[PDB]
């Protein structure tokens, strides 16, 4: 075919320039949108199915891609920039981690789903250029690939299908076409591409239908292209993408709550019988502890114990009770959110004030006596030198806004201008969107500021100018 | 799917050697080695071995001196199998059951393992069972080629103190009881009923007509089958209206015979009853079905590992291959050894015809009608394969 | 396969000083394995 | 902390060892007290065979089936031998990675004294004490 | 292979490990 | 490969029979492991000092206490088997 | 920005890595004794094209027969007029392969015992599974044959 | 670092500090467990020849 074989000979070329690790991502707001670009393919599925094998053994580096058979071992969404034109996404496993234990799993696993399903359904447009769901050989269709298919149906977000562990069929074409009839049947379309393909990145040998993987990718990268041009090397370098606006990042972040990504243990029990559990198991505690009973029925819905409302995946509803301490720390610790800004400025002015006054001694109340000798001068130096020298102990500082928008939001410094700056055009008040395509961007830039967030080494806090206690 | 890289082809050329001594040691090495390891691991595959020697250049196989070297040998492996041998060949110039320590306890006594003894501890509690009167329960009987032939358990030699062998009759057996029993013929004289096999009952099965898995059905003349069944409802004897009827091997050869060339079978038609047919057919009969009783039991038997099998349970009347126990096996492979070396001396064509290989040398040596009947009777069974392989595709 | 590391034994006592030793040394010219000189 | 009472009192059911006494692998004699080699298993219950508690042998307190250890130090009783529970719910033979054709069990009841019966058995033996009569 | 023999287990270190360890 | 025989890395025997360092006559037609290389060092200095443990549970050519000197062990006479000793 | 020689191997590849993963007597002449003089003759004096010729086109003749009789029609049959084709079809004859015991011991003893008049050892046997093992192994055969 | 600082969590009452006086060979006797470690060809021979 034609356009098979320049997309052929274009795969083979641009991965035969060599890979690298670009960057991991964890946080919405730190995503290699800049001079870091582009087109993006990732390969979402359960927790070992062969994800990160799948990508050592296109990246043909065993140690890259690490893989382990203690689940777990991806825990955020890891970029790999192939030959310097497109990006490999690696993601964690939606599951159970058994044999991990690592400390505060609730909250580390909390924060690699919701960076998961958050940058899915945010960059679906661009530059994601396609989606495969890997999934096991013989596995049956689980709760956890029904959360999946929910997602990505509400989404309306296009996906491939690749069965990994094709070893284990063994050649059995019967086998194999029963598969992907029973995935046929748990989807209900028998137009979904499905490519079954193993991975070993220690052998060459042991894999099979692996460089039809690479010729695929291709492909969905180079399908934004128009002109034979851009179809060339050249043209894919200069394929870039904008970076989402406001409105839409918003948007996502409000429906996929940071609290809402708590899976079972287990990957049998859906979300439905997980969160009926621990409704029967409270009802039960609160009619037998006694201190319970010594409670009233405001002072429940208070500590949240008997009842806006965070919906999961699926859309079921989680009580704030099944949300651990942990978690709700967590995410008012990801920097560059508003739940981190809500901290900053105050959740609640009315309320924190009250709360802080009622805590303290008093808002007036100064060097009180509750109803020895006091720490001396020398102490409190000495003590103030170990803190600030020796612990390395700072004070926070201020975060900054646009002053320009600050003011007024209705003017032309907080953007969102409804007007065509350029005249004599009619393709540009049709092309519209959040995320547009800007031809260059990698070499060329915004202008001044270009990389995220995350990416510089020694910013803000952590100068090397000046020492740690300047700030 | 599964499919093949490559594989390699060598030419078949006879071995040369500029003098006699050379072409002596290497037959000893080469044919005297690859038969008793034959003979120990799978003795059943003594004429795939000697059909694949005559091919690539061996031309004395089939002689009375390799012959009874061979049922020597395979003799000889039964008996170090039971004695609890592992590798029959300790090394390339002596065997691994002629070993004798000097200096020692004995200068004669066969150097025994931990596995050899707990062998001559189980030989020696079935002889003592045997000799109470009880029932003898040897444990290696149920011990076939698969594994044991009745019960899915597992059991390793030699067998260590913590987890010993259990008798429920209460029979002991030590080392320092087995002490004596230390040379070849004084361990044979006492274990003689274990070691050796029983080949009464094969006398008369190779010698015997037989057919694979053949019926009236499989009959590929059904005017044939349908005369031979006319002709025994003309006689006082009730048929079976039944395809799957049981027919007499010996009238199965005559209807064969007749199948084979339609002339006979014309000829014989018209006779009165299957009485007079088998009579006309007799004088020919005699002078042929030792023939192709020989040429199948030889052709079956050379060709692929498989064909063995179902040769030897066809034959037999063994179930499975797998779970006879391995002292009928032996001795069922001594009995066809032994009616090869009846074939090969008794008969001056049989020499010439185990030598040759070949469908057109066979029928060189052979007569025409014998090996249209042995043709027609294979191809029977192949077309009722086919016919199965069929229904498996359809 | 045999690591080196510090010791503070009798038998690193003993190493740190065998170790030393200078072996014997012979200059070894190259092979010609391609071109055999004396083939021709 | 471990819940459970120390030095179990058997004044209402005194737990001794039989005059006669039999395995359950092996259906043979064992010693009586003077060497502790057996393995006792007491529950309070005089229901066939051996009653209050059957014994086993160390070398022989494995499965009867497969002749291996046990997984939890729990054997299951089939028609009179001893199996292990992969053999009696009738998964594969697994062969364990430690020790093969011996359990980890104490020897005289040691393992199984801290559960049992303990003092009071029944409810109508504290009343008897409380009351004068 | 196959061989129609008396099971035997070869001396492995794990076995006289076992052995050993009994 | 190595020029001396495998059994003298791993012995033939389940125990590890034949284990060590083991020293040739000039004139004679076996070939042990003891090499003076700047590469034999290493391993020769392994097996004099920390000696070589083996999966079944034992030290074979070096317990401890007084280490031994290969450089005048008897000169090797053979190999090992499993029928006899040697 | 893509510095794959100045990061380790860890964290990145480099073009040659990549590349370099995907690519890392005396003979006397002996004739079977079972065909004759004539034959051997005529064998050896034809050609080895046109031997090898005369090999696909009677065994493709053989197997041909061989499928029609067992009722799998290997002839491309029209939809249209449900008629059949001209002749047998080289390419599909060579990636035919004979898995079942009984057509490929029935093919073999056809023709190799009938045109070639040879007979292969229990290991060749095993091994001539394929059209192109057949071809391989009378093709070794023929020039063992040759003076 | 946990416990002492040049030490860490190894706690002087467990284990030796440092368990390499000289050199410490890594490689175990036999661990691959073959039942005949001689060689390719020792002793009695296995299999029939060619
Ligand atoms: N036989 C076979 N094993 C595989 C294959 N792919 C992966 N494995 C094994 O499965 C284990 C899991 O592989 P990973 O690459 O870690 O899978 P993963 O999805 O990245 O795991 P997480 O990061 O926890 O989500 C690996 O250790 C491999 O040994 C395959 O294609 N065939
Ligand atoms: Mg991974
Ligand atoms: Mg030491
Ligand atoms: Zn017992
Ligand atoms: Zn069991």
């Amino acid at each position: 075919s034609p356009q098979d074989e320049l997309v052929a000979k274009l795969s083979d070329e641009v991965f035969s320039r060599g890979n690298m690790h670009l960057k991991n991502v964890d946080v919405v707001s730190a995503l290699p949108e800049g001079l870091h670009s582009f087109p993006e393919v990732c390969f979402i599925g359960k927790p070992n199915v062969g994800k990160s094998s799948i990508i050592s053994c296109l990246l043909r580096n065993p140690r890259l891609g690490r893989a382990g058979r203690v689940r777990g071992t991806t825990r955020l969404l890891q970029f790999f920039n192939v030959g310097d034109a497109l990006l490999l996404v690696d993601t964690p496993g939606y599951g159970g981690w058994k044999g991990r234990h690592l400390p505060q799993s609730v909250a580390e696993r909390a924060s690699a789903f919701a960076i998961l399903f958050r940058y899915l359904a945010l960059r679906s447009k661009g530059p994601l250029k396609r989606v495969y769901w890997v999934m096991e050989a013989t596995k049956p269709v689980q709760p956890r690939d029904e959360e999946i298919f929910v997602f990505l149906r509400n989404e309306q977000i296009p996906f491939s299908i690749i069965i990994s562990k094709l070893d284990y069929f063994g050649g059995d074409g019967a086998a194999l076409r029963r598969q992907v009839e029973s995935i046929y049947n748990f989807l209900g379309t028998e137009d979904v591409p499905v490519l079954g393909v193993r991975a070993d990145s220690s052998r060459p040998e042991r894999c099979i239908n692996m460089t039809a993987l690479q010729h695929d990718i291709t492909h969905y990268c180079t399908t934004d292209l128009v002109r034979v041009e851009d179809l060339s090397y050249s043209g894919l370098k200069e394929l870039s993408y904008a970076p989402p606006t406001f409105d839409e990042v918003r948007a996502v972040e409000e429906r996929y709550p940071v609290e809402s990504f708590i899976v079972p243990q287990d990957d049998n029990l859906s979300l439905q019988h997980f969160v009926s559990l621990h409704q029967e198991a409270k009802s039960r505690h609160l009619a037998a502890s006694p201190m319970a009973m010594r409670l009233s029925t405001k002072e429940k819905l208070g500590a949240n114990l008997i009842g806006e409302t965070i919906r999961t995946i699926n859309g079921v509803c989680i009580p704030k009770s099944m949300v651990p301490p942990s978690v709700v720390q967590l995410a008012a610790g990801q920097a560059g959110s508003f739940a981190a800004f809500a901290q900053h400025s105050g959740a609640n002015a009315y309320e924190e004030f009250l709360t802080g006054d009622a805590t303290g001694s008093g808002t007036f109340l100064e060097a009180t006596g509750s109803e020895p000798r006091e720490k001396s001068m020398r102490r409190c130096a000495l003590d103030k030198v170990l803190k600030r020298y020796v612990a390395c102990g700072r004070k926070q500082r201020s975060l900054h806004m646009q002053a320009e928008g600050y003011m007024c939001p209705w003017l032309a410094g907080a953007g969102q201008q409804a007007r065509s700056a350029v005249f004599g055009v009619t393709r540009s008040r049709a092309h519209a969107g959040g995320m547009e395509v800007l031809k260059g961007l990698k070499r060329t830039g915004f202008g001044g500021q270009s990389y995220s967030a995350r990416t510089m080494k020694n910013r803000g806090r952590s100068t090397k100018k000046t020492g740690f206690w300047a700030a | 799917t599964y499919m093949p890289q490559k594989a390699w082809f060598e030419p078949y050329t006879p071995k040369k050697f500029d003098m006699e001594h050379q072409r002596i040691s290497h037959n000893f090495y080469n044919l005297e080695t690859k038969l008793i390891w034959t003979a120990f691991d799978t003795p059943e595959l003594i004429g795939i071995l000697l059909h694949d020697e005559t091919i690539k250049g061996a031309p004395h196989l089939y002689d009375a001196e390799f012959l009874e070297s061979a049922v020597h040998w395979t003799r000889e492996s039964r008996y170090w199998r039971c004695i609890g041998i592992t590798k029959p060949f300790y090394n390339k110039t002596t065997l691994r059951a002629q070993c004798w320590h000097d200096r020692g306890l004995q200068v004669g006594t066969l150097v025994f393992s931990q596995a050899m003894r707990d062998a001559l501890m189980d030989l020696e509690r079935a002889v003592r069972r045997k000799e109470l009167g009880l029932e003898p329960n040897y444990v290696w009987d149920r011990w076939g080629p698969v594994g044991f032939i009745d019960g899915a358990r597992t059991d390793h030699l030699p067998r260590f103190a913590h987890n010993p062998y259990v008798d429920p009759d209460g029979v002991e057996v030590t080392e320092v009881d087995i002490a004596p029993f230390n040379t070849h013929e004084q361990i044979k004289e006492r274990y003689g009923a274990f070691i050796d096999p029983d080949l009464r009952p094969f006398e008369g099965v190779f010698r015997a007509p037989s057919h694979g898995a053949l019926t009236l059905d499989d009959v590929p003349h059904q005017e044939a089958v349908r005369l031979y069944r006319d002709l025994m409802e003309k006689a006082d004897m009730p048929v079976m209206l039944g395809n799957g009827a049981e027919i007499p091997p010996m009238d199965m050869r005559a209807l064969f015979h007749l199948s084979a060339n339609p002339e006979r079978m014309k000829a014989a038609s018209e006779l009165s009853s299957w009485r007079e047919v088998r009579g006309m057919l007799a004088p020919v009969q005699e002078v042929c079905d030792e023939k192709v009783e020989a040429l199948r039991l030889m052709e079956n038997t050379r060709h692929d590992a498989a064909r063995v099998r179902t040769f030897y349970e066809e034959k037999c009347g063994f179930s499975d291959f797998m779970r006879t126990p391995d002292k009928v096996i032996t001795a069922a492979v001594l009995c066809y050894l032994q009616e090869l070396q009846r074939i090969c001396t008794e008969t001056d064509w049989g020499k010439p015809l185990a030598r040759c290989l070949t469908d057109l040398e066979r029928v060189n040596v052979m007569g025409k009608d014998a090996f249209l009947v042995y043709r027609h009777i294979e191809d029977a069974i192949l077309d009722k394969k086919r016919r199965v392989w069929a229904t498996r595709f359809a | 396969p045999v690591v080196f590391k510090q010791g503070q034994g009798m038998f690193s006592h003993q190493l740190k000083r065998l170790l030393q030793k200078k072996s014997i040394h012979r200059y070894n010219w190259d092979p010609l394995p391609m071109y055999d000189p004396r083939k021709l | 902390r471990p819940h459970f009472p120390a030095y179990n009192e058997d004044v209402d059911r005194p737990m001794v060892v039989p005059p006669d006494a039999i395995c359950f692998n092996c259906d043979k004699p064992i010693d009586a007290g003077d060497v502790n080699s057996y393995v006792w298993i007491p529950a309070g219950n005089a229901t066939v065979p051996t009653p209050q508690g059957y014994f086993f042998h160390f070398g022989c307190f494995k499965c009867n089936r497969c002749k291996y250890r046990l997984g939890h130090n729990k054997f299951y009783s089939k028609d009179g031998k001893a199996w292990c529970i992969p053999c009696a719910l009738g998964r594969d033979v697994r062969v364990p990675t430690r020790r093969w054709h011996t359990s980890y069990v104490n020897t005289h009841r040691t393992g199984s004294r801290l559960t049992g019966h303990f003092f009071p058995r029944h409810s109508h033996q504290m009343e008897f004490l409380f009351d004068p009569n | 292979r196959e061989s129609r023999h008396l099971p035997v287990l070869p001396m492995t270190p794990r076995i006289v490990f076992e052995h050993a360890n009994e | 490969k190595n020029s001396w025989p495998e059994w003298m890395d791993n012995g033939a025997d389940g125990t590890g029979y034949g284990i060590g360092l083991h020293r040739t006559h000039p004139l004679s037609r076996l070939r042990g492991n003891l090499k003076r290389s700047p590469s034999h060092v290493p391993r020769v200095l392994g097996m004099m000092i920390q000696g070589v443990w083996h999966k079944s549970g034992v030290k074979l050519y070096f317990r401890g206490g007084k280490p031994p000197n290969p450089s005048v062990h008897p000169y090797l006479t053979g190999e090992p088997c499993p029928l006899y000793g040697w | 920005r893509f510095n794959p020689e100045s990061v380790g191997l860890t964290r990145g590849t480099s073009a040659f890595a990549w590349k370099w993963w995907h690519t890392q007597q005396e003979r006397r002449s002996h004739r079977p004794p079972a065909w004759d003089d004539e034959f051997a003759k005529v064998v050896l004096n034809m050609n080895d094209a046109e031997i090898r010729e005369y090999l696909m086109s009677k065994l493709t003749d053989v197997i041909f027969l061989e499928t029609q009789r067992d009722g799998y029609e290997l002839r491309r049959l029209d939809f249209e007029g449900k008629p059949l084709t001209s002749l047998p079809e080289p390419r599909i004859i060579e990636n035919f392969v004979l898995e079942e015991e009984t057509i490929r011991e029935r093919v073999i003893y056809q023709v190799v015992e009938g045109v070639f008049r040879l007979s292969p050892t229990s290991a060749d046997r095993r091994e001539l599974r394929s059209v192109a093992n057949i071809i391989d192994y009378v093709l070794t055969h023929v020039r063992a044959a040759r003076p | 670092k946990g416990g002492r600082a040049k030490f860490g969590t190894r706690a002087a009452e467990s284990g030796v500090w440092n368990d390499v006086g000289g050199i410490t060979s890594r490689v175990v006797a036999n661990m691959e467990q073959n039942p005949h470690p001689g060689g390719d060809d020792f002793g009695p021979p296995r299999g029939p020849p060619k």
